[PDB]
DNA sequence: AAAGCAAGCATAAAAGATCTAAACATAAAATC
DNA sequence: GATTTTATGTTTAGATCTTTTATGCTTGCTTT
């Protein structure tokens, strides 16, 4: 939502930029497409996100964040792995 | 003026006439029939038993015990055959008396109220029914309150059986597996998912804190191609019964069982339109039963079932290789039938053990282009004569290929197999012991050629002597079957097909192409008003400009209007097109 | 066909 | 009055308003607090090992507390970036713990034969676990079909997944079946069976679905309708 | 023609009863009218029995109305309970004590508009699954069959038979 | 020539807002 | 005094009127 600027996502196309870091990580490479599932399905009951109000791995999303609450999350969390940090700053 | 209509005549709070239950055949029908029903339900629940004694011990052992326990049965596609197994699980329940168990049809459960309603409702009514409070007032309070009324001094379990899982609404079943979750160490539940597909419906529909909250374990009833494996060697093949389909219908069941439906039900359904298809043709076709009750019905039979009897194809070529008073007299003719019909089933007996030495002979073999099951090689045998066809001959140039020593392992296989068919089936039925005394030197034949290959050209020899001793004497063709034997087979596929195997698409195109085929006129093979029209529009394309449409019809053949939008009005009652919503007096073809 | 069977066997076998 | 909730209290306001409240925070555990609760019920799961005598003898000697702590450890290195969810963890810690300990019941030294299963464990969290007509396969085939090939890539052939009428699936249906059957009353009532499976879904038209305006869904991913491709043997990536 | 047609549809009509006595259920599925040959049949062999015409190409016709019909009108029970599930089960329960109370019913068209859902359907499904009750049917419209899945297929033991005589649709375009 | 994007358009369905018909539980009185 | 019955006030679920939006579809311009 930065690069396309806000503009609403789904299961599928954040597990495309998702894969594109798994791939490369070498320490996220054993998880599969059911445990980020279930953290997708986590983070709707959270209300985290909000559906745009089908399939459970197809709806429409929206971010219920601002960028500096996130941003800030990056820096409170505790010991956090480098390689997310720097996709942080990419 | 009403919507419906009354011609009540009597009723207060065996259809058929005694002409036709005074006859032999009904009660023939009858008692076949019931012994096929009564013999598939004991072998549906041998099989079933295992899974049966499985979900009652588990029961039993959640009763020896918060996250409920719950056993998801992966159930077949089909649902009817299903059904009465989950009742005889309740009457376990209530046989053991350790639980009450509601079932929870997708139906009753249009929101959670009426979900919670109809589980406390059904639990009460449950326990009243083993030994009428308000629809409004049956909340999970009042349900914890009777059971503390009734039930502590003993714990009985709270069965909810969930035959539909995939037909549930996804929200309110979420919410009633996490009301249930938060009752279950007051209230002892147990939950049972009939999911009609895989454990991936299971995983996906369930949310990441339904999961959490759950304790599921996979139970396993058998897959209905199986099911059908198993009802095929073991009834319609087993011996004991007189009445043998074709291998045409037998093909086009299976048929039905394999592309269309895993309906076992559905088998069943078409095996007795078989079967009363074949029976009520007359007290004739009712000699097709055990031999000694059959001649007591050769005793009984009058003079239509003389004429029933005589015109059946498979008699004329047993008048062909020849007696005056046999064709007409009858009673001649009702002396030589013994012969005809212990020969045939004779025939019957030895093609059923003779078809078991062949499917043990084949399907150890790698390849197995006839079939490694007996259903395969019987209609492969009864469509066509075996010695004919290629694939026979494929099976004996890779069974004259092979190593001596497994083949000599592979037949005493065989004729382990076939001796033990010998020991343990035919041996109770009437004309059992002339069968295996016929087939037994043929056996004891094969057993010295046995012998001598223990001791390379050998191998034609044995060839030679399984074609002549039973491939071509008990092994025929359905046109090779001895005569008379059309009371034994059911070679009518026409009417079974057109009664069975519905085609309104098929019967709408046939009456709207070639009316002739339905209406016999000498003339049309004149018109009728919609075939014009219809062949009209099947030349339009999708959209219909509807006055340029209407041109060629007056083209073709005012009042010419009134029949036109009178065609088209029957046509859009057909469902064939639509009249368009953007374009008022245009159409569209659908 | 019944009838020309019928003629057949009923001239033959009888 | 206490109110339990995930949602902060943000969520909750209305339009009429709300009086005072008292919020109160619990925080999710760091991996040494989820490693000191896994490892308060040592005793336990201890008195629990000595219920099931070679076996028993070792038991008692090497099921130690600095041992069950590098258990921990050992556990928290792989499924604590997975979950941080406790109940979880001391459901599939317990069975881990029962895999775990057979190369000291016979004779770090253990890292390789349980990070073995564990890397399969990881694939079963949350899952707590302890066939197809010929004519069917062919219609969910064509659904897929129907479903991700467009409505404009079929001429040429012949967002997620789109909506589809069912005309459209018995052409894709009549293209992909190189045999034209019949149109039986079995072949619609699979399709009705189908939906009611949930292999496809509805989204629209429900009042009028023998009008054929009905919008149908095909829901299933390329996994599963590849092998339903293997098993006919008929490769459905040339479409 | 249409009258050689009309009475071999006649002749058929005892190995109809035996079709029906064995738990099959009779439905039409022809392209002219099926209306002149089934009141053919209530008045040839049904003149009797206990027969409920159902014309379901009314187009105000309720399911309600066939259900507080057959609990009323035949089983001197009273109105049905509001909730269609809960009225077959009441219609089953009040059929499982009385053999031999043998009944029929014939519906013009399964596919009429009010029909055309599928709780219709589904408690056609669950009225005929009765062992007792035996049901004929008529069928027009070419696209009947999306909504008889399986299950529902399985609890309409149907028998088909192609009964098409050229009749003109008077009756259905007359509501 | 057709293929694809576009102004719009026209019904459709999805809340949703609000009201009415059927159900239904309760009060109260008629009667045994 | 107890039961029953039924007359009625209350409830609840469906029916219907807005209106939104909206999306498949019309068709029409435009473009390769």
């Amino acid at each position: 939502s930065q690069i396309y600027d806000r503009d609403s996502f789904n299961f599928e196309i954040i597990y495309a930029r998702f894969s594109k870091f798994a791939k490369v990580s070498t320490t996220m490479q054993a998880v599969e497409r059911s445990i980020v599932l279930k953290a997708f399905e986590h983070l709707r009951i959270a209300e985290l996100i909000m559906p745009l109000t089908v399939q459970k791995e197809f709806e429409m999303h929206k971010l219920a964040l601002t960028y500096s609450q996130i941003h800030h999350c990056m820096q409170r969390y505790q010991a956090l792995p480098t390689e997310v940090a720097q996709w942080a700053q990419s | 003026s009403k919507g419906c209509f009354v011609y009540k005549n009597g009723a207060t709070r065996s259809l058929l006439g005694k002409e036709v239950v005074q006859q032999p055949f009904y009660e023939e029908y009858r008692k076949a029939w019931n012994q096929i029903n009564d013999h598939i339900a004991d072998l549906q629940h041998r099989s079933y038993a295992r899974t049966l004694e499985q979900l009652v011990d588990f029961v039993v052992g959640q009763a020896e015990r918060e996250v409920l326990p719950t056993a998801a049965l992966l159930t077949g596609i089909n649902q009817p055959d299903h059904l009465s197994q989950f009742t005889a699980l309740t009457q376990r329940l209530h046989a053991q008396r350790a639980a009450m168990v509601c079932v929870l049809q997708s139906r009753d459960c249009a929101t959670l109220k009426a979900a919670v309603e109809t589980l406390v409702f059904g639990l009460v009514e449950d326990n009243a029914e083993v030994e009428r409070l308000r629809r409004s007032q049956c909340t999970m309070k009042q349900l914890k309150s009777w059971y503390t009324n009734n039930f502590d001094s003993e714990r009985r379990q709270l069965v909810v059986i969930l035959p539909d899982f995939e037909c549930f609404n996804a929200s309110v079943l979420q919410d009633l597996i996490l009301i249930l979750s938060a009752h279950c160490g007051s209230l002892p539940f147990v939950l049972v998912l009939g999911v009609a597909t895989a454990m991936t419906a299971v995983h996906g529909t369930l949310p990441y804190h339904v999961s959490s909250k759950i304790r599921l374990r996979v139970f396993q009833t058998q897959a209905a191609p199986t099911g059908l494996n198993e009802v095929l060697d073991k009834v319609l093949l087993s011996p004991k019964y007189a009445f043998h389909l074709s291998g045409k219908t037998f093909k086009f069941l299976t048929h039905i069982f394999l592309y269309y439906d895993f309906s076992i039900h559905g088998f069943i359904q078409g095996f007795k339109y078989c079967l009363m298809e074949h029976f009520f043709g007359g007290n004739a076709f009712a000699l097709c039963t055990d031999y000694s009750k059959a001649l007591g019905r050769i005793k009984q039979l009058t003079h239509e079932d003389m004429e029933t009897i005589r015109r059946l194809p498979s008699f004329r070529p047993y008048v062909e290789q020849i007696i005056i008073a046999v064709l007409t007299d009858d009673d001649y003719l009702k002396k030589k039938l013994p012969q005809l019909l212990r020969d045939c089933l004779l025939h019957f007996l030895l093609f059923r053990c003779s078809l078991e030495f062949l499917t043990e002979l084949v399907g150890d073999l790698p390849r197995c282009p006839l079939g490694k099951l007996r259903r395969e090689l019987y209609v492969n045998c009864l469509n066509r004569a075996i010695i004919s066809t290629p694939e026979y001959k494929e099976c004996l140039q890779m069974l004259s290929f092979l190593s001596k020593d497994e083949f000599v392992a592979k037949v005493n296989r065989a004729l382990e197999r076939t001796e033990q068919f010998l020991v343990e089936e035919i041996a109770p039925l009437e004309l059992g012991e002339a069968c295996t005394a016929v087939l037994r030197p043929k056996l004891e034949a094969i057993r010295l050629a046995v012998d001598e290959v223990v001791k390379g050209r050998a191998l034609q020899k044995t060839l030679q002597l399984i074609e002549t001793q039973i491939v071509q004497d008990h092994l025929r063709a359905l046109q090779d079957a001895p005569p008379i034997h059309e009371l034994f087979v059911f070679s009518d596929i026409a009417t079974v097909r057109r009664n069975i195997i519905g085609a309104p698409r098929a019967a709408l195109h046939t009456a709207l192409n070639n009316p002739h085929f339905y209406m016999q006129c000498k003339c049309c093979e004149t018109l009728p008003d919609l075939s014009v029209v219809y062949k009209l529009h099947l030349e339009c394309g999708r959209m219909i400009n509807l006055f340029d449409w209407l041109q060629a019809f007056r083209s073709v053949v005012p009042q010419i209007q009134a029949r036109f939008t009178r065609a088209v009005a029957e046509l859009q009652f057909l469902g064939y097109i639509k009249m368009s919503k953007r374009k008022t007096d245009h159409a569209t073809r659908l | 066909d019944y009838e020309i069977w019928k003629a057949r066997m009923l001239a033959k076998a009888q | 009055v206490i109110l339990l909730s995930q949602l902060p209290f943000e969520k909750f306001y209305n339009k009429t308003g709300l009086s005072e409240i008292v919020c109160l925070h619990l925080a999710q555990y760091n991996k040494a607090e989820t490693q000191r609760i896994l490892g308060s019920d040592f005793q336990q799961v201890r008195n629990q090992l000595l219920e099931q005598k070679k076996r028993l003898e070792i038991c008692q000697e090497a099921v130690t507390e600095d041992f069950y702590n590098n258990y921990l450890n050992l556990f928290l290195s792989v499924f604590y970036k997975a979950c941080r969810d406790v109940p979880e963890l001391q459901l599939t810690a317990r069975k881990c713990l029962s895999t775990y300990l057979e190369p000291v019941l016979d004779g770090s030294r253990l890292w390789r034969h349980i990070a073995g299963p564990l890397r399969s464990a990881l694939t079963q969290i949350y899952m707590r676990i302890e066939e197809l007509p010929y004519y069917a396969k062919f219609l969910l085939i064509a659904a897929f079909l129907a479903s991700h090939n467009a409505a404009k890539q079929d001429k040429r052939l012949f967002l997620g997944p789109k909506s589809f009428s069912i005309d459209r699936l018995l052409a894709i249906f009549y293209a992909i079946l190189e045999e034209k059957v019949g149109l039986t009353c079995n072949l619609l009532s699979q399709i009705s069976t189908l939906v009611h499976l949930n292999l496809l879904s509805f989204v629209s038209g429900e009042q009028n679905i023998m009008e054929g305006s009905a919008r149908l869904q095909c829901t299933i991913g390329l996994e599963f309708v590849l092998q339903i491709g293997k098993v006919v043997g008929f490769n459905v990536r040339q479409y | 023609s249409i009258n050689a047609i009309m009475e071999e549809y006649r002749s058929y009509f005892p190995k109809w009863m035996c079709i029906l006595n064995e738990g099959f259920n009779i439905l039409l599925y022809g392209l002219g009218s099926k209306h002149q040959l089934l009141q053919s049949f209530h008045r040839e062999v049904l003149h009797k029995q206990t027969v409920l015409v159902v014309n379901g190409f009314f187009p105000s016709l309720t399911i309600k109305d066939m259900l507080d019909s057959i609990t009323s009108d035949i089983l001197d029970a009273g109105i049905s309970p509001a909730n269609p599930h809960e009225a077959v089960d009441m219609i089953e329960e009040e059929f499982a004590l009385i053999p031999e109370t043998h009944l029929f019913l014939i519906v013009h068209n399964l596919d009429g508009a009010m029909l055309r859902n599928v709780k219709a359907q589904a408690i056609l499904s669950r009225l005929a699954r009765i062992p007792n009750i035996h049901l004929l049917a008529s069928i027009d419209h070419i696209n009947t069959p999306l909504l008889w899945d399986q299950g529902k297929l399985c609890s309409f033991n149907f028998s088909w038979w192609d009964c098409t005589t050229m009749l003109p649709y008077t009756n259905e375009t007359a509501f």
